[PDB]
């Protein structure tokens, strides 16, 4: 009796709602082979919850520090005064290697349920983790899990969604226009007809390459856009 | 007033090597083997000679227009 | 049931997935034999094999060509070798049929007449030569790690990956004679073009392989 | 061929109307040579595959029609800068007649692309049409699911194909098939004028429309074969 | 016209695929759709095509190659030009400019033709009869007139 | 194949190709070995 993503479509058999944020969307039918839509289905938490932080990040990080551009804060000359100049290779080993634990601890979750809830170390801590992908516990310190779960997971994955879509905007935005979100919401407004995907379609703004500490990084756009 | 159309049949014959290994199949004559050398020359003269392999037109036919 | 080569298309009857790497793919019938379809399986091997050790020491080579460490392309190293330690070619050609003919030799009346080299008649060796199936050897000297000898489900497993991987190899062993002949400079150096400008540098505009273009 | 709708075309005749009964879309009763008759037929010329390609030239068609002047008439309208207001023949399909400088790779690497690209679209549904069905059964990365058919070649339908479930209805259907079938058929005698047009007058389609409303009188065929 | 040694190798792998589609119809049509008796005899519908369709047509499409493509060629020929500098037989195809300066009938385009002015076609559609004096064969132009009247 | 492998074993075919490898050794002797007239 669930609203469906369109009207008078009929929703396919294996999508009846147990999970959230479920309009019965599969066109191209990948959900069909039930192992795969579990990892699909983790997939996209993870897309979700890391979109969220990105475009958070970026709308913040404008409002606090408009001209860091922040396309361009990656290179090691933009970053804050504590970290400016510092040596890219050593700041990347500090992410592959906690990365590289968090990331298999939660994937083995994934491989056998359950069995990478207590802590290595200190032995007798333990996350409840009632569903996979919502691990709770000490993940969840102000106890919202408790409750309507079910209408929280909807929020989640509906806001999460509309991250995805928002950040990519950002992404082409500035590769076409050359500016942040809010900078491009304010050149709209000046002239909302002069200045629109229109014209700006047409133009990639991103050089081909950058050198990073004498490294080059080759660069692109989304499409063939007019370097 | 037989109408002008086109009429076929459907896999008529089969594509197999089986008949390249048993020479003189055409002829009911020739198909039985060789006992003496006029066998070997039988087979050649006769090997286009349709009219006399089968009595249907339209097999005669048949091998015509590929041939 | 089990995937073919050409999806929708039924398998060849003589090709019933027993063996590895098995898609049915035989449109000409070479196979369609069975003592015919014994020689074609360890041909495949064998070639694939070999191509496998020749794409990884082609690839390591030019690795060092690129470096700098000094190493000649796949195509002088035959050259550079001869010259440089003074060998005498017909020597060397030589004693490599000697070697290849009696090992090879000895895996062709295996074929012939299995088991027949585990009696013990070279230098005593009795069980080391005696095969385990057609196109596998086995034994403590062609397998001394024993992986043929362990797990049954694995080992069906690694022949499965031997031999796509040497049908991979063989495709690329004919990738760096092609690419060669087209271009005349080394495997990686048309994988560096390729990376500098992938949409201007490739085969449609090597002005050979699309003479037309 | 009578134009518009009618219960019977200039052409039918009482031999065609044998096989034909209104079964299959758009059956307006003409076929003066006959090549749809069921009787003693075989190799291409049997129904089902005539059917089905009528369906495909008009889909191939229809897209071509509205494509090879879209960019004349978007580039006369200012919505697409001037450098792609290009005539249709001379995109680059034709170099003789006229090449296009500017696309992300040479012509040939393109169709390079469109080689493989077509093999597997195109082999794939062949495959459908030899054995129905066929192309949802071997694995394909979870598409298999939208490609099971539905024993119809020319209208597989499905999750994808058939994405928002129009024509649920029988009558419903059959007045969509009907409109399509119209549809792709005016589209092909468009391409058909397209390739005429061009070589008798050298100039774009939309060009000659514009001309013939200028002075309809000067500017038709019969003027049009000298100059 | 032919002018170069690519012109005669691409006939060569043209005429393989001939051959190659040639072997695939009687292929074709012995072992997967073999026509019926009744087919072979329409005697009257053979000859229909056969007269109008092989001979016809095929004269037709000959004169379209000799009008567009020999007798420029062959004009260009004979008055000395070096047969690498004469134009491509597709662009004379493709410029009208270029056909007229050799043929000017060809600046009215295909108007007389439909207006029945055929009078202006005399330069390239001609009926000189005798040999050409610089070759010592028929004249290409009577050679076209001859094929478009066939 | 069994029956193509027939075919081939046709005595028209094994001439064929007999006297085609025949006349190869033949052509290719001389062509290493030019004007053979004495034994030497
Ligand atoms: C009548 C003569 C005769 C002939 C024609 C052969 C022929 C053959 N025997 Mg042999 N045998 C013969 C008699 C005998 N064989 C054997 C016992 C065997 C065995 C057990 C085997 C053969 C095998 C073979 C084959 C080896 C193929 C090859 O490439 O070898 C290449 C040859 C060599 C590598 C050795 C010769 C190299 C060189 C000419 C001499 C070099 C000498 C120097 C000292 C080298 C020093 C180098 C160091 C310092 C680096 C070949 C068909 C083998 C085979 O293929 O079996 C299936 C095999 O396994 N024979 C005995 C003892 C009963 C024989 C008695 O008369
Ligand atoms: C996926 C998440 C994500 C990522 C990868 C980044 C990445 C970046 N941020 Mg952003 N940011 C994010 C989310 C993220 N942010 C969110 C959610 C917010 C809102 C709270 C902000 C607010 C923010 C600000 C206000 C600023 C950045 C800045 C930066 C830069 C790193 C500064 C540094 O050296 O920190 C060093 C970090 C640590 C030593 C570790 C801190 C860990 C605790 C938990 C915090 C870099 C471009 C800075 C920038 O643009 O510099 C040019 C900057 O000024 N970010
Ligand atoms: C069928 C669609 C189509 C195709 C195949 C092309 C192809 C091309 N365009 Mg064109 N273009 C189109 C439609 C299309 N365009 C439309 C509808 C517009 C108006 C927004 C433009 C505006 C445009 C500009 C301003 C420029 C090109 C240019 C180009 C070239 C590629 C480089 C580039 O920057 O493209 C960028 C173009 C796009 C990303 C348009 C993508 C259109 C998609 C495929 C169709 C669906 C669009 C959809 C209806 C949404 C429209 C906008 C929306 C806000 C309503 C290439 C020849 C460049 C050129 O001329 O180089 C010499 C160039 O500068 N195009
Ligand atoms: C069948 C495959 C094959 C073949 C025919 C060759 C052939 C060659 N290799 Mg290569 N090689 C191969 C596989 C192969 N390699 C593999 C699988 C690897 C490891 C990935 C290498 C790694 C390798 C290196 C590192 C070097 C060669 C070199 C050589 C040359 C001299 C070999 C020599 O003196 O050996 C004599 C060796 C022995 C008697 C002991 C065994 C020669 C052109 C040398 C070269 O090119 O020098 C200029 C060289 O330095 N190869
Ligand atoms: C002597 C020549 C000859 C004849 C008399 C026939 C006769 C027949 N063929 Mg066969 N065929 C031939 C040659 C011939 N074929 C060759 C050379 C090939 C290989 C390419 C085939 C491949 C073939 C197939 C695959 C099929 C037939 C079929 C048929 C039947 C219907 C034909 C029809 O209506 O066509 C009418 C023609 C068309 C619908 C196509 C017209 C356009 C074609 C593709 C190109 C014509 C080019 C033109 C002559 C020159 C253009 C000049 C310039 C503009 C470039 C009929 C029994 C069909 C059958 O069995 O039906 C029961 C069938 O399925 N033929
Ligand atoms: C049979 C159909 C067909 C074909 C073969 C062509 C072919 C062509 N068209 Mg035409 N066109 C067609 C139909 C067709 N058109 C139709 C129906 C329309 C009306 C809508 C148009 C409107 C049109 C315009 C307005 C223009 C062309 C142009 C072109 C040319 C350049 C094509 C190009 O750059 O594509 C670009 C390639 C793509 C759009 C495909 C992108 C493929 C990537 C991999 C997809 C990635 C997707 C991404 C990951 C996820 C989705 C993102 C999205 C949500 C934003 C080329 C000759 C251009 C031209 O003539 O330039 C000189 C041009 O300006 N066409
Ligand atoms: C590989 C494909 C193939 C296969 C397996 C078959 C199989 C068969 N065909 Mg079919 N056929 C094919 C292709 C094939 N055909 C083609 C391409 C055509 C078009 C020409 C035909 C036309 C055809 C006809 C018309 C007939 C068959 C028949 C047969 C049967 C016996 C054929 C036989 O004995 O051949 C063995 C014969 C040969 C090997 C001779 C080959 C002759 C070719 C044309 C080469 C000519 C070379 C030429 C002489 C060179 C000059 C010589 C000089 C230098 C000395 C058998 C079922 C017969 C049948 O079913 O009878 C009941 C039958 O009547 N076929
Ligand atoms: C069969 C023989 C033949 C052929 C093929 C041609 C062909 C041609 N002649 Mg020639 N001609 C011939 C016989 C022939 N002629 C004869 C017998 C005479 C003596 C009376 C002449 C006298 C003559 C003159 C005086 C002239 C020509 C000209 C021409 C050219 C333009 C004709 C024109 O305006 O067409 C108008 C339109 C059409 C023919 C219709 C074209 C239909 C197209 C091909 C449809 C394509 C549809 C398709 C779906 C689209 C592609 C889609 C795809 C890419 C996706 C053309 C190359 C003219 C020229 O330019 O000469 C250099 C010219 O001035 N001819
Ligand atoms: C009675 C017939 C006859 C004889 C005896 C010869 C003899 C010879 N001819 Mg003559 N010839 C003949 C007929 C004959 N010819 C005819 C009919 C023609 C016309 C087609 C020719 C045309 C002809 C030409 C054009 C040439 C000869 C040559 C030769 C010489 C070939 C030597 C050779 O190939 O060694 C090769 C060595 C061998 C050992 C061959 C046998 C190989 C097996 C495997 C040996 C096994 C050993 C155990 C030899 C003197 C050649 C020459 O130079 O003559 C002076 C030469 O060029 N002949
Ligand atoms: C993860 C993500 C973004 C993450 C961004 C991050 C971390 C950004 C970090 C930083 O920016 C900051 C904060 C500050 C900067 O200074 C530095 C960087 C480092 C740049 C986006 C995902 C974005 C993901 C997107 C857009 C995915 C869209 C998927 C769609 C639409 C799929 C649709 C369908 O598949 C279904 C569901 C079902 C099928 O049947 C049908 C089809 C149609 C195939």
């Amino acid at each position: 009796d669930r609203k469906l993503w369109a009207p008078g479509v009929v929703a396919p058999e294996y999508l009846k709602g147990d999970l959230a944020g479920d309009y019965g969307w599969d066109p191209l039918g990948l959900g069909a082979d039930p192992t795969a839509l579990k990892w699909y289905r983790q997939s996209e938490l993870q897309h979700a919850r890391w979109a969220m932080l990105g475009v958070a990040g970026v709308l913040v990080q404008e409002i606090v520090k408009p001209d860091v551009y922040f396309y361009e804060a990656g290179l090691p000359q933009n970053l804050p005064e504590p970290f400016t100049n510092i040596n890219m290779g050593g700041l990347l080993a500090w992410e592959f290697i906690l990365m590289h634990w968090v990331e298999v601890r939660r994937w083995q979750d994934y491989k056998n349920f359950g069995s990478v809830n207590e802590d290595p170390i200190f032995k007798g801590n333990k996350v409840p983790n009632p569903e996979m992908g919502y691990p709770g516990g000490i993940f969840d310190p102000f106890g919202f899990s408790k409750g309507n779960l079910k209408e929280l997971q909807t929020k989640e994955i509906k806001n999460g969604r509309l991250a995805m879509i928002a950040y990519m905007a950002f992404i082409l935005q500035a590769q076409a226009t050359g500016k942040g979100p809010l900078a491009a919401l304010s050149a709209h407004l000046s002239n909302p007809f002069g200045n629109n995907i229109l014209k700006n379609i047409g133009t990639c703004t991103v050089p081909h390459s950058v050198d990073v500490q004498g490294l080059t990084i080759p660069l692109t756009c989304l499409w063939p856009g007019s370097q | 007033a037989k109408k002008v159309k086109i009429a076929v049949d459907r896999n008529p014959v089969e594509t197999s090597f089986e008949k390249w290994a048993k020479p003189g199949h055409f002829s009911r004559t020739l198909s039985k083997g060789p006992n003496t050398t006029t066998w070997i020359w039988n087979l050649h003269a006769d090997a286009h000679d349709f009219d006399s392999h089968t009595s249907d037109l339209e097999e005669i036919s048949r091998k015509v227009f590929s041939a | 049931v089990r995937p073919v080569w050409f999806p929708g298309n039924p398998p060849p009857a003589h090709l019933d997935g027993s063996l590895a790497g098995d898609y049915g793919f035989d449109p000409l019938f070479l196979g369609q034999e069975p003592q015919t379809l014994k020689w074609y399986v360890q041909a495949e091997l064998v070639h694939g094999r070999f191509a496998m050790l020749g794409a990884a020491g082609i690839i390591l080579t030019s690795i060092g060509a690129k470096v700098g460490l000094g190493f000649p392309e796949w195509y002088d190293a035959g050259k550079v070798v001869v010259e440089k330690n003074n060998i005498d070619f017909p020597t060397l050609m030589v004693i490599q049929f000697y070697l290849m003919g009696w090992a090879e030799t000895k895996r062709w009346y295996d074929f012939k007449n299995p088991g027949s080299q585990a009696d013990g008649s070279f230098l005593g060796f009795t069980e080391e030569f005696k095969g385990l199936e057609n196109g596998y050897p086995g034994g403590r000297f062609f397998d001394p790690m024993g992986l043929s000898r362990g797990d049954a489900a694995k080992y069906q497993e690694y022949k499965q990956k031997e031999v796509k991987n040497g049908r991979l190899a063989m495709i690329a062993c004919l990738g760096f004679a092609a690419q060669y002949a087209a271009t005349g400079k080394g495997p990686l150096d048309n994988l560096a073009d390729h990376l500098a400008d992938p949409n201007h540098v490739n085969f449609a505009t090597n002005g050979v392989s699309i003479p037309i273009a | 061929v009578d134009r518009s709708k009618d219960q019977l075309y200039v052409g039918a005749s009482q031999s065609s109307l044998a096989y034909l009964d209104g079964s299959l879309p758009g059956d307006f009763g003409f076929d003066p040579l006959g090549l749809l008759d069921p009787v003693n037929s075989g190799g291409f010329i049997e129904p089902k595959w005539l059917q089905y390609s009528e369906v495909i030239h008009a889909r191939w068609a229809m897209l071509g029609a509205a494509g090879c002047i879209a960019p004349e008439v978007l580039g006369a309208a200012g919505l697409i800068p001037d450098a792609t207001n290009i005539k249709w023949f001379e995109s680059g399909v034709i170099p003789p007649a006229g090449s296009y400088n500017g696309y992300w790779a040479d012509p040939y690497t393109i169709f390079f692309v469109e080689i493989v690209a077509m093999q597997f679209a195109e082999l794939r549904r062949l495959q459908d049409f030899r054995y129905p069905g066929s192309m949802g059964q071997q694995y394909f990365l979870g598409l298999e699911a939208i490609f099971k058919g539905s024993g119809d070649a020319a209208y597989p339908g499905g999750p994808f194909f058939n994405l928002f479930n129009l024509g649920k209805t029988e009558a419903a259907m059959k007045e969509l098939k009907l409109k399509e079938i119209k549809n792709g058929r005016l589209a092909m005698l468009a391409m058909l004028g397209y390739g005429a047009q061009a070589v008798m007058t050298g100039k774009g389609p939309f060009q000659n429309l514009v001309e013939h409303l200028a002075d309809p009188v000067n500017n038709n065929i019969l003027t049009n074969f000298a100059g | 016209g032919i002018t170069s040694e690519l012109q005669l190798y691409t006939t060569a792998i043209g005429g393989l695929v001939m051959a190659a589609a040639m072997f695939f119809a009687g292929w074709f049509h012995y072992h997967k759709a073999a026509p019926k008796l009744e087919w072979f005899q329409n005697v009257e519908s053979m000859l229909n095509h056969h007269l109008g369709g092989l001979l016809g047509l095929g004269s037709l499409a000959w004169a379209g190659h000799q009008i567009h493509v020999s007798l420029p060629v062959n004009k260009l020929l004979d008055a000395g030009v070096d047969p690498k500098e004469i134009p491509l037989p597709h662009d004379l195809l493709l410029n009208r400019a270029i056909m007229a300066d050799l043929y000017p009938s060809f600046a009215k385009g295909i108007a007389p033709f439909f207006t029945l002015n055929w009078s202006e076609y005399s330069d390239f559609l001609t009926f000189k009869g005798g040999l050409n004096p610089v070759t010592g064969g028929l004249w290409l132009s009577d050679t076209a007139h001859h094929h478009v009247a066939i | 194949m069994k029956d193509f492998t027939t075919y081939l074993s046709t005595a028209p075919v094994i001439a064929t190709i007999w006297f085609t490898f025949t006349a190869g050794l033949l052509i290719e002797i001389n062509r290493y070995f030019p004007d053979p007239l004495v034994f030497s």
